[PDB]
């Protein structure tokens, strides 16, 4: 088995739990296999679709 | 099934310049307001292209 790890968006995951969005709280998370701890706010920058 | 061609005119290939062509994203990761160096296969600038 050959794994393309963290080179593209991932859609093959095993576990999942129900969670809801929270703002302005520096809390731990796991975004697409990447872990961090920070608040969630908005920004004015523009994101290209790719 | 193919049809042979006998009306071809003999003409040696021409060469033009490649001033600012032959650049792409080295990886799928997105970076902003930084200057990064990546070693990868690329078309050199100011060279013949057929
Ligand atoms: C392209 O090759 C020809 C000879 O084949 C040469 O005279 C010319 O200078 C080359 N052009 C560039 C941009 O290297």
């Amino acid at each position: 088995l050959s794994f393309e790890l963290l080179h593209a968006p991932a859609t093959v995951c095993g576990p999942k739990k129900s969670t809801n969005l929270v703002k302005n709280k520096c809390v731990n998370f796991n975004f697409n296999g990447l872990k961090g701890t920070g608040v969630l706010t908005e920004s004015n920058k523009k994101f290209l679709p790719f | 099934q193919c049809v042979n061609l006998t009306t071809r005119t003999q003409l040696p290939p021409a060469y033009t310049n490649s001033f600012t062509r032959g650049v792409y994203y080295p990886d799928k990761v997105f970076r902003s307001s930084v200057l990064h160096s990546t070693q990868d296969l690329f078309l050199p600038f100011f060279s013949n292209v057929t």
